[PDB]
């Protein structure tokens, strides 16, 4: 609606609604700056993260359920060569 | 001599109306001014009436058939400001911009008229 | 011993023909370098379909 | 260091006239009447006796004599006489016409000749693309009445130059043309310009420095002195080029590593940080600027507008005209006429690829050969073998063209027209030959 302050992401369609802003006519304050900024980030990913994804047998729900269930060692072997 | 060197030219670059390049008889004719805008009005205006008189003849080449047709793939958008990239448009007043400071010090405080003058330069009002 | 190889670039046609069912689908590619059209099988027209694929994509 | 602008000199040795003794009453003269500079030369020689540009103005003395017919070259001899110039041409069309002949008149006696009720002498003129019924009209009145002329022919400079540079007459080839005030792509087709599949775009050398113009005065609102027309076509001379790809150099052209180099600035004749401000590098490039000494006040910068002004050809959209850019045109013309699949060329493409031709007196800028063998390598298939051909000066290969008509073959009389076939027929006439325009209809 009008009033609101929204993030939104070009390349995959994401709209985030952050809040209304400060219209007394929750409660968060207009962004400052450029309008279509560009920002970096620094990911962090552990080896396990990625052994339990390349296992295609179980998705990356594993890693919230727990239930991994006996990665093999062909899998990370291909991690620890890439 | 400065005031002489021109006119010396002068008698030396003139022509009679009794022209010697031209023939014995003249018998010249009077035209209108016959400006380039009304001349593209009476060739539309005589190409249609030649063709709804042969309907009541598909043209081959006309000067507006040899006339290019409208692109397909769609436009660039630049900033008018600087011509660079436009990537936003203000809603008050319709031109493109790049970024922050040509819009803060163009785009926002200029006066009105140069705005029809911008927008003439790519045809937009 | 394996081999490679790798059609990418630009769509510019998207025409396939049938004999309800379709024959073969004739597919325009285009890159930097050049175009370069290519004749397709149904069952892959059916995972172009899959990945939604329209005039202009990459 | 600055360079200042200044307007061209003037020439101080005044153009002569042809020797009376050296003239030949069967001798064929042709004449180029183009928008900015008239082209005009005897058959028997190759270099342009005559060259200067179509203007000319009336002067008044205080003396009062009324002498004063000074026409073209004469008018490069003061600023006054060359400040009122006015041209014959008005748009892509003739409008006035008692300066018409007098131009021709001044032509006709500075080429030494002395006729006798009329030139005895065949003219080869050019003519326009798609040209309007009351230009040939009134171009047939004009010359077979005032002249008394035996013989003309109709053609079209770009077709002319295309047999200049394939002298069989029978090629088959793609001519583009950049004109004073059009732009035509015709694709021929063993050597007939097929003029049914021709294109023409509005635009010219005279739109892209009035583009310049405009911008430039949009651009800087507070400049003391106000620039005349000579100027801006000198600094779209000296300091324009094509891009090789435009989306990538407008990106970086503002850059602190790129606008060191492309920078160019122009001095008027006279008698919180700024490296992080687009404005300002987009003012007054990578300098300083102090806005109280008197030199920078006439100051003047191009670096966008380097590679600007002459995109618009490729794309019309920001010139305003909503036409495609001759990328498409060429692509279309390639791609989907003349028997071609888009996939499969035929010959008749293959052979059109391989003999690409681009004249005009607007191709003069750098980096427009470069730029159409990139984007035909672009969007044609490939292994195609792609040619363009370039002119050392393509403002002279037209008049070179009919002059090859004339002299290299004996079928130029194929196309003349004769007095007694005008008054048989009238004015209502077009000869269909190869090198030409058509019939309006079918």
């Amino acid at each position: 609606l009008a009033g609101d302050v929204i993030s939104i992401d070009k390349a995959s369609g994401k709209i985030t609604k952050l809040g209304r802003s400060f219209a007394r006519s929750r409660f968060v304050q207009c962004p400052e700056g450029e309008l279509q900024k560009r920002k970096t980030v620094v990911h962090t990913v552990s080896l396990h993260e990625i052994d339990v994804i390349n296992s295609r047998t179980q998705g990356f729900l594993a890693l919230f359920t727990g239930d991994t269930g006996e990665i093999r060692s062909e899998v990370r072997d291909q991690i620890n060569t890439k | 001599e400065r005031l002489l060197f021109l006119r010396s030219v002068g008698e030396r670059n003139e022509i009679g109306f009794p022209s010697r390049f031209k023939s014995a008889h003249y018998k010249k004719p009077t035209r209108r001014h016959k400006s380039a805008r009304q001349l593209i009005s009476d060739e539309n205006k005589r190409i249609n009436a030649l063709l709804t008189k042969a309907n009541k003849l598909v043209p081959k080449a006309t000067y507006f058939s040899v006339e290019a047709p409208p692109s397909i793939r769609p436009a660039k958008k630049y900033c008018d400001v600087t011509g660079l990239k436009g990537f936003y448009k203000s809603p008050t007043n319709n031109i493109r911009y790049h970024n922050a400071e040509i819009y803060q010090l163009i785009v926002k405080p200029m006066a009105p008229g140069v705005d029809q003058e911008y927008l003439k330069l790519r045809g937009a009002n | 011993k394996e081999t490679k190889e790798v059609y990418e670039g630009e769509v510019t046609e998207l025409t396939p023909e049938d004999a309800k069912t379709i024959s073969h689908v004739i597919v325009g590619l285009k890159s930097a370098k050049g175009t370069k059209t290519l004749r397709l099988d149904p069952t892959i027209y059916e995972s172009i379909q899959r990945e939604k694929v329209s005039i202009g994509d990459v | 260091k600055a360079v200042v602008i200044d307007d061209p000199p003037l020439r101080q040795t005044p153009e002569p006239f042809d020797e009376q003794s050296a003239y030949n009453p069967q001798s064929p003269i042709a004449i180029d009447f183009g928008s900015s500079k008239l082209r005009a030369g005897f058959v028997n020689h190759a270099t342009p006796t005559h060259i200067f540009p179509n203007a000319l103005t009336k002067f008044r003395d205080r003396k009062l004599n009324k002498n004063f017919t000074f026409v073209g070259n004469d008018t490069l001899l003061d600023q006054a006489v060359r400040s009122q110039s006015r041209s014959p041409f008005d748009g892509p069309f003739v409008t006035n016409w008692n300066l018409t002949e007098e131009i021709l008149d001044y032509t006709f006696h500075h080429l030494g000749v002395v006729p006798d009720n009329g030139i005895p002498n065949p003219i080869l003129l050019t003519e326009r693309l798609a040209t309007v019924q009351s230009q040939r009209t009134n171009w047939y009145q004009i010359l077979f009445e005032t002249y008394n002329v035996p013989g003309v022919t109709f053609g079209i400079d770009s077709l002319f130059s295309f047999y200049n540079y394939n002298p069989s007459g029978n090629k088959t080839g793609l001519v583009i043309s950049c004109g004073h005030e059009d732009t035509n792509v015709i694709p021929v087709v063993d050597g007939a310009g097929i003029l049914t599949d021709a294109k023409r775009i509005n635009w010219g050398g005279h739109q892209a420095v009035d583009y310049l113009n405009d911008l430039m005065a949009l651009k800087y609102p507070y400049f003391p002195t106000k620039m005349s027309y000579l100027q801006y076509e000198t600094m779209y001379k000296d300091y324009c080029y094509v891009s090789r790809n435009y989306d990538e150099d407008i990106e970086k052209i503002l850059t602190l590593e790129n606008l060191d180099t492309n920078d160019v600035v122009v001095e008027a004749p006279f008698t919180y940080d700024w490296r992080n401000s687009i404005l300002h590098l987009f003012l007054r490039g990578p300098r300083p600027h102090d806005s109280e000494n008197i030199h920078e006040q006439h100051q003047m910068h191009l670096n966008v507008e380097r590679i600007r002004v002459p995109e618009v050809i490729f794309q019309p959209t920001m010139g305003g005209q909503d036409q495609a850019g001759i990328c498409e045109l060429s692509e279309t013309i390639l791609l989907k006429k003349f028997g071609s699949q888009p996939g499969k060329l035929s010959q008749t493409s293959i052979d059109m690829v391989n003999n690409v031709l681009i004249t005009g007196g607007n191709a003069k800028v750098p980096g427009l050969k470069e730029r159409i063998v990139k984007e035909f390598t672009g969007f044609l298939p490939t292994g195609t073998n792609i040619t363009v051909n370039m002119s050392s000066d393509p403002s002279l290969d037209a008049w070179k063209g009919m002059a090859a008509l004339a002299r290299n073959e004996e079928q130029y009389r194929k196309t003349v027209i004769s007095k007694k076939e005008y008054e048989e027929y009238g004015p209502e006439y077009i000869k269909e030959h190869k090198l030409g325009n058509t019939k309006y209809f079918e």
